[PDB]
């Protein structure tokens, strides 16, 4: 049967316009949508339905098969609340997690007849030579929030058996995904994962390492000799840095900067200054105190382009009170593409956000709206889509985080 | 004679109610005309005589048009419409000629009073009620209501087009090698069949429409190629740009110069060489549209030069899916870029130029980047594809800029073409302080309230200076400090500042700005052989 879903008090349905798509993408959407139309999942709709939601095709991670994706963001946000599952704190402490797409299970369930209109989407035609192909959902839509929600009973139900068989493992369900975390070694882990998929397949469905991340303090440069400049750069960095650890002091250094000297001129370090330095190195050896995640506050993730394919991010909720800071280096293949690295990055942080807190952070993106919108879809891979804003990177913020500690040699993969 | 097509469910607002505006009183002559026409429509089955039961009303009007000077009719749904539910956006994006394919033949079928062919949602119909006034408000006038899509009513367009889609669905599947395009009351059917086959199919399509009550043209009203598709004349084999006419007068008002510059700008897209600088100039200080501004020799000349250019018909080619899509761009002066998309050399599909983007602070490369994105976006829409790019910039310059810029930026697959002016990096701030070179410790300070300030520097070599400024801001001073610094420094300079804005220049290294000041600085920056900028916290 269908549960009577509604909209939040005084909200209306999305009327978001469809961005243009590449031909290949439109072709697939057409193939894909006719099929679902036939399977009774979606139906063509009339003009009396003025709502709309963006749609697009993404490459199912491996195969040539294109996956249909919809941007329900606006709908999700307008959909009444169900006052999901409480985040299992244990997930983050697992050696290797795996993500699975259980969005498929939704088609099996009917969407309340009255809510369907609000799910209207559209397939655009090149050079606008054909009117758009208007549809809507009859079943639970993938990517909608109400979906993993209504399908909870059936979900828990189908899962239990594997949970009792292997209670050492943890299963988290976010939107269309399923994260599986166990402490079993790779082979035994993935075999068990497959043992799960098999289990999930007899209904109709279908490599993280959480214990290895989130740290890295700020290391300060060390030099044989210091110059007027070296110091100046260093003082500006620490001075900005004081907004986080007020115990950091730069007065003694600033004395060494008394004088109109050549930037390249070497300065001898007074013991007094040298102490001030060491004392700051100690303060930086560990993250700031009193930072506790607040579930009633929006989680935030700001990214900065460090160049050469490198990037830095800070997930926090209050300015300077970071819950996590990290670094991302481009993936093999993205060498001459900024949006690839960026899209890939956004995904990773958003996955870690889920893994650790069970939600998606909002992104402050060091990119231009037009560049993002034009090409992000091309490199996307997740069932979900986080929120974002485009911002101008304050030069210091970047300089600071560029200072994060990197491995001695690295994570040795013999 | 109506149709057997199932209506669309039309509802009010939300919770509003149908219009109840009073019937404008008309003359015996105007009334009698409306009486005539309405009786006609009443029999064709389009409208229906109603009564006292209906409270809703819309005013009916009577104008005589050119075609027959015969009295006609008009109904003001302004209200009904503002109370009618929102429908989905009608195709507001029309095909651009560069995106269409050539057809062996192309026919335009004009589905005339198509609106009055489709049934109205019987429920909603009451809301379309109107009344023919009596000779100066006598006894009750004649009451009616629509049973079909009303001319002027909100839903009519979206609804009619939808209907057309269903109705054409069969025919389309039945003959995939035919291509119809709906727009307004027009169906544009093109194809690659031999003319007889085509003509034949046309007839089938027609008769098919007839099977649904949809009447089609008459030999007298039959449209013929070429077709006027906004600014362009299309021919199934190629398109040609309509020769645009510039008046020659001895009295140009402001409107005249504006509207002119309009048509002029529009042309700048297609036609290479159009300029309006001197024509725009005439607008300076205009006190009225009806104001007459004398054309300076400067203006009279460019106006002339343009007339020469516009006398050349620019001809064009259509989209052929079996060949490459290429786009070449030129930097027509700072901030302006020209682009031309073609598959085969000199045979263009589309051209255009992007206006000088006057803004806060940027550089060529970023500006090229944007032009490229604007193009790509347009391309994706027109052809569902992005063009292989031909750009006047060395890949060496690109790799140097992008790989270090603070903002994520990208350019699809591309290739360098040496067609000067080449876009390049006007300068590059040193990666490290310069050994040997002078070091200017610069500072500017101004009382934001009095707008008085000073600015100067002191070098490690002794040189120093200050300059008092009246009517300035602290930002300017910090900046002027830097200007003077560059002015007096040799070919290599080291400069330190606490200016937050100077930090912005280190990160973005702009080569153009809104402020003449910054610009000047850029000028000096470009002049030096080596410049090192270093920022330090204030005080
Ligand atoms: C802009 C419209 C009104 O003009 C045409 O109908 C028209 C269309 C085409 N080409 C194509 S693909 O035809 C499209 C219908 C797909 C070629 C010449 C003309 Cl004149």
């Amino acid at each position: 049967e269908t549960v009577p879903v509604k909209l939040k008090p005084g909200m209306d349905g999305p009327k978001v316009k469809q961005w243009p798509l590449t031909e290949e993408k439109i072709k697939a959407l057409v193939e894909i949508c006719t099929e679902m139309e036939k399977e009774g999942k979606i139906s063509k709709i009339g003009p009396e339905n003025p709502y709309n939601t963006p749609v697009f095709a993404i490459k199912k991670k491996d195969s040539t098969k294109w996956r249909k994706l919809v941007d329900f963001r606006e709908l999700n946000k307008r959909t009444q609340d169900f006052w999901g599952i409480p985040h299992p704190a244990g997930l983050k402490k697992k050696k290797s997690v795996t993500v699975l797409d259980v969005g498929d299970a939704y088609f099996s369930v009917p969407l309340d007849e009255d809510f369907r209109k609000y799910t209207a989407f559209t397939i655009p035609s090149i050079n606008n030579e054909t009117p758009g192909i208007r549809y809507q959902y009859n079943v639970l839509p993938q990517g909608w929030k109400g979906s993993p929600a209504i399908f909870q009973s059936s979900m828990t139900k189908i899962l239990e058996p594997f949970r009792k068989q292997n209670p050492d493992i943890v299963i988290y369900q976010y939107m269309d995904d399923l994260y599986v975390g166990s402490d079993l070694e790779i082979g035994q882990h993935r075999t068990k994962i497959e043992e799960l998929r098999q289990h999930l397949l007899r209904w109709g469905l279908t490599e993280l390492h959480p214990d290895k991340w989130t740290v890295q303090p700020i290391v300060l440069p060390e030099k044989d000799s210091w110059t007027v400049n070296d110091i100046q750069k260093l003082v500006g960095k620490l001075n900005w840095a004081s907004q986080i650890y007020p115990g950091i002091k730069v007065r003694q250094l600033c004395k060494l900067l008394r004088g109109t000297k050549a930037l390249t001129e070497v300065i001898p370090l007074t013991e007094e200054a040298e102490l001030e330095l060491a004392e700051n190195r100690e303060i930086l050896k560990e993250p700031v105190h009193g930072v506790y995640y607040d579930p009633s506050k929006d989680l935030i993730a700001e990214i900065q382009k460090q160049g050469q394919g490198q990037w830095t991010y800070q997930i926090y909720q209050e300015p300077f009170k970071n819950l996590k800071t990290g670094k991302y280096a481009r993936m093999r293949g993205a060498h001459t593409n900024d949006v690839k690295q960026l899209t890939e990055a956004v995904q990773k942080i958003t996955t870690e956000s889920i893994v650790i807190w069970g939600k998606t952070p909002k992104f402050k993106l060091p990119i231009q709206k037009e560049t993002w919108e034009t090409w992000w879809t091309e490199y996307w891979q997740a069932t979900w889509i986080p929120e974002w804003e485009f911002v101008n990177t304050p030069p210091l913020v970047k300089l600071w985080y560029q200072l994060e500690k990197e491995p001695i040699v690295g994570a040795e993969t013999f | 004679p109506i149709s057997p097509i199932e209506t669309v469910p039309v509802k009010l607002k939300p919770g509003m109610d149908g219009p109840k505006v009073k019937q404008w009183p008309l003359t015996e002559e105007k009334i009698k005309a409306l009486v005539e026409i309405c009786t006609e429509m009443e029999k064709e089955g389009k409208i229906s005589k109603i009564g006292p039961e209906n409270p809703y009303n819309t005013p009916v009007f009577a104008i005589k048009k050119k075609d027959s000077t015969k009295w006609r009719k008009l109904v003001d749904f302004r209200e009904l419409n503002k109370r009618t539910q929102d429908f989905w956006e009608v195709q507001l994006g029309i095909p651009h000629p560069a995106g269409l394919k050539k057809k062996k033949s192309v026919t335009v079928l004009d589905v005339g009073d198509a609106y009055f062919s489709v049934p109205l949602d019987e429920d909603f119909r009451k809301y379309t009620a109107f009344t023919i006034p009596s000779i100066n408000n006598e006894t009750p006038g004649i009451r009616y209501q629509y049973n079909v899509l009303p001319q002027g009513w909100k839903g009519s367009p979206a609804i009619f087009q939808s209907s057309m889609t269903k109705i054409l669905e069969p025919f389309r599947k039945q003959n995939p090698d035919i291509v119809i395009y709906q727009y307004m009351d027009d169906l544009y059917v093109g194809s690659d069949l031999e003319i007889g086959q085509h003509r034949t199919k046309i007839e089938e399509l027609r008769q098919h429409l007839l099977r649904w009550g949809l009447t089609t043209p008459d030999k007298k009203h039959q449209k013929e190629p070429p077709f006027l598709w906004m600014g362009y004349e299309l021919h199934p084999d190629k398109w040609t740009v309509q020769p645009i006419v510039l008046p020659e007068k001895d009295s140009w008002t402001v409107n005249d110069i504006q509207k002119l510059v309009g048509k002029l700008n529009w042309a700048s897209q297609i036609y290479p060489g159009i300029k309006v600088r001197q024509l725009c100039k005439l607008l300076r200080g205009t006190k009225a549209l009806t104001e007459v501004i004398p054309l300076t020799e400067e203006a009279e000349l460019e106006l002339a030069e343009n007339r020469e250019i516009l006398k050349e018909p620019v001809h064009g080619v259509y989209y052929d899916p079996s060949k490459d899509l290429i786009a070449e761009i030129q930097k027509q002066g700072q901030g302006q870029w020209t682009y031309q998309i073609y598959q085969e050399p000199f045979k263009n599909l589309k051209t255009g130029k992007y206006a000088r983007m006057r803004g806060a602070h940027t550089n060529d490369v970023k500006q090229l980047t944007e032009a490229v994105q604007k193009i790509t976006t347009e391309s994706i829409v027109i052809w569902g594809k992005t063009p292989k790019f031909k750009l006047p910039i060395q890949k060496e310059t690109w790799e140097t800029w992008w790989t270090e810029y603070w903002q994520a930026t990208w350019i699809p697959e591309w290739e360098f073409v040496n067609t000067p002016p080449l876009v390049k990096l006007w300068y590059q701030l040193e990666k490290e302080p310069i050994v040997g070179a002078e070091t200017f410790y610069v500072d500017g300070a101004a009382n934001r309230e009095t707008k008085l300030g000073k600015a100067g520097y002191v070098t490690n070599r002794g040189r120093q200076k200050v300059v008092t400024l009246t009517d300035t801001t602290n930002q300017k001073t910090e900046l002027q400090a830097i200007y003077l610094a560059l002015q007096d420094s040799g070919l290599e300079v080291n400069i330190v500042t606490d200016s937050q804005y100077a930090l912005g220049i280190i990160q973005a290294q702009p080569d153009q700005s809104e402020s003449e000041l910054v610009n000047q600085i850029i000028e000096q920056l470009i002049k030096k052989e080596k410049v090192y900028l270093a920022w330090v916290p204030a005080h």
